[PDB]
RNA sequence: CUUAAAGAGUCAACCCUUUGCUUAUCUUCCCUAUUUAAAUGUUAGCAGCCGCAUAGGCUG
């Protein structure tokens, strides 16, 4: 009767980017580059915790790593690449009716605009998170099929228009719509100031050693690749009550905040995909957050 | 004659690192023939064996523990929960890089071999890891094991891997001959009866539990016979190196 | 009590070439290699090991030897020599 | 009814300095500068605790970093950045409605205040520690927005009226009661005398071959971000019984001192940010002193 | 046909005071550096004219 969905219904990630690799340059000599190196140091604190004042008179020292520019660089450059891939409906594990049938259901899906928006978020720059913070202007060269496209400042929570945003979605779009692959080889370059605090990956390890590691790359300040991921895909404003665009995610989370705009209301991605394959209609951006959750890969578990 | 094909600095960012639930770190040689097998089947070059290098190497995290993987909410019926931190398995991630070395039965030209394989590597991983950048694959062929070992100093510089067998067990050997234990095949533990969740609906299919043996790493150049570096599968669902066990 | 439970979901599922045809394997681990070895490089003084605590935070909700060795277990430290920098 | 504060809220830093690096200059000759660097000597003393005299004919042997300037340069320079930014009241992780209550009860901070005394602790040369002492004179130079100000003869623990310091502090206050950022680049000349010891911010390493380890960057003396950064938001005046300016704290902790001045009578931030929230009204300092503890960044939450 | 397929570690931070490394000292004996040699890369380039000149062409 009703076509079920699998016990797990896998697909990989179709946007897929190296890590992020930062050097320090000066803004007017971009081709004498050297690498930010992560560095040790001793942090004396406060006892500054909400709960208890009793022990608000002791201190505690920690070592953590940090990142800086040089102090005569006033230029953070981060580099990485990013391979868009197409296919995005042969399922990985999933079986074959509900997965063929889904992907007969979103054969309509709106590609340019979720190619604009991924492109989007590359160009103005989301990937770099707290590295935009003070920054006095961000400019982003992106190389792709032997065009070089130039960006300046961009503002982020809007997708605003512009003409080599979309020259670039074209191509992009394109191979996801289809297939092939598509490499775009993206720089950033950011004015903050010499001796400024650059913001690599964090580390999640249980070290003792440590209070805050930083990720590197033969000591060499990084980004994690799937934080630069996360950033990119970053293109949800169709929850309810949207403000800013968040993360595709199944079930539009963000446990950063402590905040699911997507559960239990009828408009997660589980309730969304079992609607389109029974038969359902979907919105142009119901269709578009179901593909983009394809996109972004995931081993969905659950059902028979 | 014998033709091999030449990839040097696969760099490689994100490495499924775990290769068994008590070896985290280099991917072992299973991996590199089940990428070597791939290839042969996406392009239909038949590819004999394959020797694998590294050049760098790190795992995530610090000395003595490995990074976690932030788990993202991935399940049906969890919406009521999707608004906290998802529970978490262990996944130690790496990156690296890479020198491959693939022999080849090849008659043609070379330069469709070698875009038929840039084209191939454009669309794969390694051990799950995203490939950032590799060099120009190029070919090169040896009659006699004169020209064998110029082959193997094509590859130069990076670390292969040779396998130089189990005397008491893997912990005796860690422990004793200070080498390395390595995933190298697997035990078939049980049959598994019905296909409704596997890959396939047809192919034999079992619950298995890894085998290893003992490796090392050596400067491609001394190594001396460089078939003791060249891995492929073979007897007993295991995979070994074409001039066996390493002692020249 | 040692009676099988076969189960799959979540497990890896690898194709393994078997006299040109495959076997699709599902790995899963070994009790001893984890509870022996990790008391033996405990005992012979081995170093070159990660340290793995298995069943996070509630462990007795796991396995019994993850709910009493809660130190954690041992695995081989299998980084490879890296090429120096300067050639 | 109480609007709880969620438990992950946290605010980011709003005043960024960089590390200090430390040059030796001569006092009329600034462009020829050299860089200190740390060295390591072998220092011989006396085991003179208060406690046990029956170690005092036991001598013990240490090795040390030390950093002085040069017997041909008479003067120390410091040379660091500082950063400040805006949207002070955006959250860094929290949610909407116990910071948004917050910001409409704080729209009412004396931001020139904050904004003065922070420039004024940047200028009088606080941010120098013991590097002050013996000095036949200091001279600071503050450069920001293609303006100069120089600086001399500024009492370091008054908060005393000076024209430049307003007039910085008035695009810091733009800045911190608005959006933007804005980078004051900040040098320190004091005439110390050739040879002078010189004060590096000092490490902690659990055991290793040096017992007391001085900060340096590529083998130059320097000093943490973190503590120039706690010279600067030393402005909190306003806790009970108050002498001198602590750092903003929301315990008004000085560990130093093993002393809490805001820490078990209702005075802490959490207490009044609390109260804020709920309804309760704040003083004018108060309100100052909550928007300072904002712009030191930090977790507030269970 | 890769232990395949999937994933944001994130906020914040004063490490501070003080110091004698002291005494003394034999590095000694012996020694064959040898044969032989094409720097090749023919060098590989440029000085003057006409020119609206980084269009093209021409002088021994």
């Amino acid at each position: 009767t009703k076509l079920k969905a699998p016990a797990v219904l896998a697909y990989s990630r179709k946007i897929n980017p190296t890590n992020a690799l930062m050097f320090a340059v000066n803004w007017s000599d971009r081709d004498n580059t050297t690498a930010v190196m992560v560095g040790t140091k001793t942090v004396a604190g406060t006892q500054s915790v909400r709960g208890n004042p009793n022990d608000a008179d002791k201190g505690n020292i920690q070592t953590v790593n940090f990142a800086n520019l040089p102090h005569n660089k006033n230029t953070l450059l981060v580099k990485y690449n990013v391979k868009f891939v197409g296919d995005v409906f042969k399922a990985e594990l999933g079986g074959g009716e509900y997965s063929n049938t889904l992907q007969t259901a979103l054969e309509n899906t709106d590609f340019g605009t979720l190619a604009y928006r991924y492109v989007y978020n590359i160009a103005a720059g989301r990937t770099l998170w707290r590295n935009r913070v003070g920054a006095e202007s961000i400019e982003t060269v992106i190389t792709v099929n032997d065009q070089t496209f130039t960006f300046s400042d961009l503002l982020v929570n809007e997708f605003d228009e512009d003409v080599d945003v979309a020259e670039i979605a074209d191509m992009v779009a394109g191979v996801l719509s289809g297939e092939g692959f598509v490499t775009l080889k993206v720089e950033h370059y950011m004015l903050l100031g010499e001796g400024s605090e650059v913001f690599p990956s964090q580390e999640f390890v249980e070290n003792s050693k440590l209070s805050k590691q930083l990720f590197d790359l033969n000591g060499q300040a990084a980004m994690h690749d799937q934080k630069i991921g996360n950033a990119i895909r970053t293109i949800d404003t169709w929850y309810e009550d949207a403000t800013t665009p968040i993360a595709v995610e199944p079930y539009g989370s963000v446990v950063r905040n402590g905040v699911a705009y997507r559960a239990g209301n009828k408009t997660d991605l589980f309730t969304l995909m079992d609607g389109a394959v029974n038969g359902k209609s979907l919105t142009e951006e119901d269709q578009m957050f179901v593909t983009a959750n394809l996109i972004r890969g995931g081993v969905f578990g659950g059902g028979k | 004659m014998r033709k091999f094909i030449i990839v040097k600095n696969v760099k490689v960012d994100g490495i499924n690192a775990k290769s068994s639930d008590i070896t985290v770190g280099m991917p072992p040689a299973t991996t590199f023939c089940g990428l070597g097998e791939t290839m042969s089947i996406k392009t239909g070059i038949v590819v004999k064996a394959v020797s694998y290098g590294s050049v760098k190497f790190e795992v995530r995290g610090s000395r003595f523990n490995t990074s976690v993987t932030k788990f993202a909410w991935q399940d049906r019926g969890n919406g009521g929960k999707a608004n906290n931190n998802s529970p978490i398995q262990p996944k130690p991630l790496a990156d690296g890089v890479f020198t491959l070395c693939f022999e080849v039965e090849w008659e043609d030209c070379a330069e469709v071999l070698v875009d038929k394989v840039t084209n191939f590597i454009n669309t794969a991983r390694i051990a799950g890891g995203t490939i950032a950048s590799f060099n120009k694959p190029f070919v090169k062929v040896a009659k006699d094991a004169e020209e064998l070992a110029s082959v193997k100093n094509a590859m130069m510089p990076c670390y292969v891997v040779v396998d130089c067998g189990v005397e008491v067990n893997i912990f005796e050997d860690a422990v004793n001959r200070k080498l390395q234990p390595m995933v190298n095949g697997y035990k078939k533990l049980e049959k598994i009866v019905d296909n409704k969740h596997m890959r396939d609906k047809f192919t034999p299919a079992y619950l298995a539990t890894p085998t290893y043996t003992m490796i090392g790493y050596k400067m491609v150049s001394n190594v001396d016979n460089f078939d003791q570096a060249l891995w492929q599968y073979g007897e007993n669902t295991k995979v070994k190196t074409i001039g066996g066990i390493y002692n020249d | 009590c040692c009676t099988a439970k076969e189960d799959v979901t979540t497990l890896p599922q690898i194709y393994f070439k078997n006299g040109e045809g495959y076997d699709i394997l599902v790995p899963i681990g070994n009790a001893h290699n984890l509870i022996s070895g990790t008391e033996y490089l405990w005992e012979h003084k081995y170093y070159n090991t990660f340290t793995q605590k298995l069943g996070g935070s509630n462990p007795q909700n796991c396995t019994h030897a993850c709910n009493k060795m809660r130190g954690g277990f041992k695995q081989f430290n299998c980084t490879p020599p890296q090429v120096e920098d300067n050639y």
